[PDB]
């Protein structure tokens, strides 16, 4: 086992289903090797995936959860539902002891900032809103996108959160300003996903893609922008150029993210597969019959080699890589 | 004058501008006084002419003259001989640009590029989808000098049509003699296309009003500013006109004052040896992606050519009016297959019958009403595949659930019912949450 | 039937021409400049 | 000034309307040349920032294709000027009036989207933080005609008021200051190397 | 962005149009306070300097006059006055012949 090379395998480790309805997200816990997953049927359910058994369901949301986060001690786990509320729960006590309302429609997404004082969240209602750890008020608002905001996501400093809407569009916001730094259009169709490129993949981006390496040193970060037109595209949000351009899924591509160790990319599809990438030929070396349906999220452990992807089918699967 | 130009050294003598003036002299009649009828009475109007003139002709024995231009040097040359087989590039197969060679091509293009060179208002008649736009189209490309505006008339059509035409690409100039309609550019000649100029409606006094403004701009080279009563003088501008033929539903016959103006041709239906020639080219560069493929040219040719004419002659407007046929439904039968072929790095024999029956359906048969004539169209696809492509697996490429999509596949590829069932389910319950 | 004579143009030619005038003519070659200079081409004349 | 004294005489009535002519033309000639002069001294120091640096065209992809777009067309227009340098037909360009304004426009959103490029520039040579940006442009751009960079060198030195070069004007052999004090550098630097 | 008397300042720095060739004369008509007059305080010493606070510095072409037009000085501070040659017009000197 490659300490930064291991890619997932056909065969499945577990195959985790309690759920009673459409798996939406599954994420890994920063710390402890537990599993938390959130679906549409307003239930946050924990798993550990050694030993693929089931410890608790997290209740509180009205209706369906729509996206889960941790923050960089994975004390504290921040979940946006449909119910027009985020919540902050207390992970040690599993109890909910904050909840955020402020969105006029439905809350697609929800991530802690990497200070870990500071809450990002985009819904229906075309704005990213930030929100206050500590007080649980509402602190800024980001407004520009013409359309649904689908995903939030920040880079590794927190300085820049990234944002996909229903418009087709891109958009990269400045946290301190709120100016919008950049708009990367390139899509034809509604982007779903967005993941930001980790710090041991600049070298590898950079000398992937032939750009030059630069005076300043920084690369300039990377990102990556999954939409429903069956393609994946990387881009640089210091220049707004589209790098290139990934194809080969059969559908709707759900999320998209990076290898640990910056050598592949993982994305998963509504084509029932889940296809790793290599950005350095522009090619696909695996696919993986991961469910029997639509497959909603994928998420990537740090450390551990293990991948998990949630689906439609009610079932979330855990992979060992070799 | 123009060959005096090329030629300085030797301008052009009096024998062989005797020569060229009279060979010139009978091919300007032929054109003038049959170029809006059939070929069968073209070629009677030249065999008459053949009777009674004394001018040197062709000494072919069938071919009529019709088919022969006269050479700047002064001798009959066959037309035959400027529609070389060229071979299309492969991305641009049935592209609207491109325009296979053909006898009724370059004869039209031609005599167009003669009436518009003069600015000498045109009017091209046939039925819908025979050219008449894309002939006058190809010969505006050999004049430079000249853009061209589309507008579509309809039965509503009135002159303010051509009026707004006039703010957006010409402007009014004042000038010593009047007030002036030129275009707002300088140097080129625009030109009108109306292309259904037949169907402004008559009064019950039997009169169109925008023809007979067409008429005013023409014979007096201008009109009059309602705004003020000024009288306006055209400048760099000529009409150019389509209409189908006035015995069709819904068109009515053009006055016969407005006709003096304006010369008749007529474009009839390419005739089979003439669709073989021209989807025969497109196919075999279409079919050029699949080098496997290459051997099936003429007999895809042979069956688009043979279900597009029993599907002319089974469905006519007396039925319905929309059950109208013509080579533009061909041409969009080349795309779709070469759509259908672009990603596909190979393909058997099956595959490519199985597109092209796909395509028959969604060109033929969406368009019928009733059951019976959906049927017609489903048993005869299968005889004349099978009459043209033998020795094939006839369940595989005959499967009647014909279904194609991209929603299951990064490519156009068939796609079985139940699946796309399945998935149009699950897309249903993200559609409900969405729209 | 005012209605369908502005569809007719527009589907055949993708243009009407007596819709934009006077300051909304002035107004579409605004967006039009802006539009244009997004997706990357520089254009400055009208009939451009 | 020669044709306000021809208005004041009292027989310019029978020249009213060839002196009034002349006035349009003196005067277009004096607004086509005013734009004129100044949109050619700034694509002399752009196009130098845009040739001479390498990095430029990755750093600032999007307007270093719209300058050499603006470029060409200068380019264009100026070679067509040098078809027929007569300034009556210069003036009678079809449209030289709005073409120029447009290339002042351009040239001046150009000029204004280098304000990081100038800013990161400044890091090299330290002494550049107390140069205008106007200027630091023109120093920048205007690197090979060291004719003009005389007037700068007060603004970045104590006392250097201007350098003193060789004929070939490739090699430093001193510095002067605004006495004509001169001083003589024992090694002189070589601009070409 | 320059302001009024920056920008004419740099026009006759320049001397696109031949500027310095002239004899160039700034006249400040209107009241003198500490507020504005204080930062010609370079400008007016031997510094001859106009520094902005974005670092740059202009120095004053030895053509041209800085020249105050004022009624009184009831606000100008010490380093206005000594900073500048005094020349008194008393109302006297313009009689109503
Ligand atoms: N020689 C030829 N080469 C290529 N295409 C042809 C040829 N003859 C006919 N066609 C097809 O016929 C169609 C003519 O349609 P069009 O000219 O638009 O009809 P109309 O002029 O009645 O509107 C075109 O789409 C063209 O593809």
């Amino acid at each position: 086992r490659d300490p930064k090379e291991w890619i997932p395998r056909p065969p499945e480790k577990y195959a985790l289903s309690g759920h009673r309805s459409p798996v939406t997200r599954v994420i890994f816990h920063p710390v402890f090797s537990v599993m938390v997953s959130a679906s549409e049927d307003a239930t946050i359910k924990v798993w550990d995936y050694e030993t693929g058994d089931f410890e608790r369901t997290l209740k509180g949301h009205t209706d369906s959860v729509q996206d889960i986060s941790f923050d960089h001690s994975g004390k504290l786990l921040a979940s946006c539902s449909a119910d027009m509320t985020i919540k902050l729960w207390d992970f040690q006590g599993f109890e909910c002891i904050r909840t955020m309302h402020g969105h006029d429609h439905n809350v697609s997404s929800v991530a802690i900032m990497p200070n870990g004082d500071h809450i990002v969240s985009a819904s229906r209602d075309k704005t990213i809103k930030m929100w206050e750890v500590q007080t649980g008020y509402c602190v800024k608002t980001f407004t520009g996108h013409r359309e649904w905001v689908r995903m939030v996501r920040p880079n590794q400093d927190g300085t820049l959160i990234a944002s996909c809407s229903n418009d087709q569009t891109v958009r990269v916001w400045v946290v301190a300003t709120k100016e919008c730094k950049a708009e990367l259009r390139e899509h034809e169709h509604v982007v779903e996903c967005i993941s930001w490129a980790p710090e041991s993949s600049y070298s590898s981006i950079s000398e992937a893609t032939g750009s030059e390496t630069k005076k300043s040193g920084k690369p300039g970060p990377f990102l990556l922008s999954g939409s429903r037109d069956k393609t994946i595209k990387m881009w640089d949000v210091s220049t707004g150029m589209c790098l290139m351009t990934l194809v080969g899924h059969d559908n709707w591509v759900r999320g998209v993210l990076f290898h640990s160790g910056g050598k592949f990319i993982l994305s998963c599809a509504d084509d029932k597969t889940l296809r790793v990438w290599d950005y350095k030929n522009k090619r696909c070396m695996k696919t993986l019959n991961a469910h029997e349906h639509f497959v909603t999220s994928l998420d990537f452990h740090k450390t551990a080699p293990y991948v998990v992807t949630g689906s439609v089918d009610q079932t979330v699967k855990v992979w060992e890589c070799r | 004058a123009q060959y005096n130009a090329n030629h300085p050294d030797f301008p052009m003598q009096i024998e062989q501008l005797e020569r060229y003036i009279q060979r010139y002299l009978v091919y300007a009649i032929l054109w003038s006084l049959s170029g809006d009828s059939r070929l069968k009475m073209r070629a009677e109007l030249g065999e008459y002419i053949r009777r009674i003139t004394t001018v040197p002709l062709p000494t072919a024995p069938n071919i009529p003259i019709i088919d022969y231009e006269v050479s700047i040097s002064g001798e009959w040359s066959p037309w035959q001989a400027k529609v070389p087989q060229i071979e299309v590039e492969t991305h641009k197969v049935a592209a609207p640009d491109v325009v296979v060679p053909t006898l009724d091509t370059v004869r039209h293009e031609a005599l167009l590029y003669t009436w518009l060179a003069e600015h000498k208002p045109l009017v091209l008649c046939g039925p819908p989808g025979s050219g008449k736009t894309m002939t006058l189209f190809s010969a505006l490309r050999a004049l430079p000098d000249m853009e061209v505006v589309g507008l579509n008339f309809s039965s509503a059509t009135t002159p303010e049509l051509l009026l707004k035409t006039f703010d957006h690409y010409c402007e009014y100039r004042r000038t010593p003699n009047g007030v002036v309609l030129a275009p707002v550019q300088l140097g080129k000649w625009l030109v009108l296309f109306c292309d259904e100029i037949n169907l402004p409606d008559m009064d019950k006094y039997g009169t169109q009003r925008v023809i007979s403004f067409i008429r005013q701009m023409v014979e007096h080279g201008g009109f009059y500013r309602t705004s003020d009563q000024t009288w306006v003088k055209l400048e760099r501008i000529q009409f150019v006109g389509a209409c189908n033929p006035p015995t069709d539903p819904g068109r009515k016959p053009l006055s016969h004052r407005f006709l003096r103006h304006v010369p008749v041709v007529y474009v009839d239906y390419p005739g089979p040896a003439s669709l073989t020639q021209i989807y025969g080219t497109f196919n075999r560069a279409m079919l050029r992606l699949i080098p496997s493929l290459r051997t099936y040219a003429e007999p895809l040719t042979a069956a688009m050519v043979e279900f597009y004419t029993m599907s002319q002659e089974r469905f006519t407007q007396d039925t319905q009016p929309h059950y109208i046929y013509s080579p533009r439904e061909m041409t969009r039968w080349v795309r779709g297959i070469f759509e259908a072929l672009r990603p596909l790095e190979t393909l058997p024999v099956e595959g490519l019958i199985r597109i092209w029956a796909h395509e028959a359906l969604r060109l033929f048969q969406d368009r019928l009403v009733e059951d019976e004539e959906r049927r017609w169209t489903d048993e005869n696809i299968d005889t004349v595949a099978l009459k043209h492509f033998p020795n094939i697996d006839r369940e595989k490429a005959m499967s009647r659930p014909i279904l194609y999509s991209n929603w299951l596949s990064k490519d156009y590829i068939p796609v079985d019912q139940e699946e796309l069932r399945d998935y149009v389910k699950a897309r249903l319950k993200v559609f409900y949450e969405e729209e | 039937s005012g209605f369908l004579e502005r569809m007719n143009t527009l589907l055949a030619n993708g243009e009407v021409p007596g819709l934009f005038e006077g300051d909304e003519y002035a107004t579409l070659m605004t967006q039009c400049k802006e539009g244009a200079q997004k997706e990357g081409l520089m254009l400055d004349s009208h009939e451009e | 000034n020669s044709v306000s004294a021809m208005k004041l005489s009292p027989y310019y009535k029978v020249f009213e309307e060839d002196a009034l002519s002349w006035e349009d033309k003196l005067n277009r000639i004096m607004a086509l040349f005013d734009v004129w002069i100044d949109v050619q001294r700034r694509w002399v120091y752009l196009e130098g920032i845009f040739t001479g640096s390498a990095d430029i065209k990755h750093l600032l992809p999007v307007e270093t294709q719209r300058f050499q777009s603006i470029s060409t067309e200068f380019l264009a227009l100026m070679k067509k000027v040098s078809k027929s340098p007569l300034v009556m037909d210069v003036l009678n360009i079809q449209g030289v009036q709005r073409s120029l304004e447009r290339l002042a426009d351009l040239l001046g959103k150009i000029q204004k989207a280098l304000g990081e490029y100038l800013e990161r520039e400044r890091s090299s040579f330290p002494r550049f933080y107390f140069v205008g940006d106007e200027d630091l442009l023109e120093i920048i751009g205007n690197s090979k005609n060291v004719a003009k960079l005389q007037k700068h060198f007060k603004k970045m030195f104590a006392g250097v008021s201007s350098i003193i070069l060789n004929e070939d004007n490739s090699v430093v052999l001193g510095i002067s200051s605004r006495e004509g004090e001169e001083v003589m550098f024992k090694t002189p630097v070589s601009i070409t190397e | 962005t320059d302001g009024l008397f920056t920008h004419v300042l740099r026009k006759i720095i320049d001397s696109v149009r031949g500027e310095l060739q002239k004899r160039q004369w700034i006249v400040f008509d209107g009241d003198v306070d500490p507020e504005w007059v204080e930062n010609l305080n370079s400008v007016l010493d031997d510094n001859k300097l106009l520094t902005l606070p974005n670092g740059e510095r202009l120095s004053l072409p030895p053509n041209v006059r800085i020249m105050f037009e004022v009624q009184d000085l009831k606000y100008a501070t010490l380093a206005t006055v000594s900073r500048c040659g005094m020349v008194w017009f008393s109302e006297d000197v313009l009689s109503t012949d």
